[PDB]
């Protein structure tokens, strides 16, 4: 209901594709102690649902709980305390364009070579 | 003015009810003035499901 056709750019009902199905990595959403600090915030059932319809197909290996993973620490990280350690169990390392250092809580202020 | 619910679709909406005010149209111009009809053509196309048809619609119209 929320398309937005433009000029050119036609377009159509967009329909849920019409494809069905054991890494369950990502059960630690509600086991770890990392993620379990979240529990009294944001609930993982959602997320582990998430997981369940990725995991379904999940197309790859070791990716199918990275995304729903990422998404709840961002959520939680947003709605309050940022869960620190967490990617140093089983994350897909976020990707970086170089000098990997993908951190949790970096100043935006980013002191950097040339800057006042 | 529906074509700020979609800004996506001005540009064309604007370069396609165009053709209205175009020498195409020229001939006809004096016999009836294109500005009720070229202003129902912008929010035909800006408003509906289908631009293009909508576009046809307003330009027959106007014919």
């Amino acid at each position: 209901s929320w398309a937005l056709s433009s000029g050119e750019q036609w377009c159509e009902r967009a329909s849920p594709p019409s494809s069905s199905c054991l890494w369950e990595q990502c059960q630690l959403l509600k086991s770890t102690s990392v993620f379990a600090r979240c529990h009294p915030l944001v609930d993982p059932e959602p997320f582990v649902a998430l997981c369940e319809k990725t995991l379904c197909e999940c197309a790859g290996g070791l990716e199918c709980a990275c995304p729903a993973l990422l998404e709840y620490a961002r959520t939680c990280a947003q709605e309050g305390m940022v869960l620190y350690g967490w990617t140093d169990h089983s994350a897909c390392s976020p990707v970086c364009p170089a000098g990997m250092e993908y951190r949790q809580c970096v100043s935006p202020c980013a002191r950097t070579c040339q800057s006042l | 003015d529906p074509c700020a619910l979609n800004p996506r679709m001005t540009r064309f909406s604007e370069e396609a009810c165009a053709v209205l005010t175009s020498p195409t149209f020229e001939a006809c111009h004096r016999a009836v003035s294109p500005l009720p009809y070229l202003r129902n053509c912008r929010y035909d196309v800006c408003s509906c499901s289908d631009g293009r048809e909508c576009l046809c619609g307003a330009l027959a119209s106007y014919a």
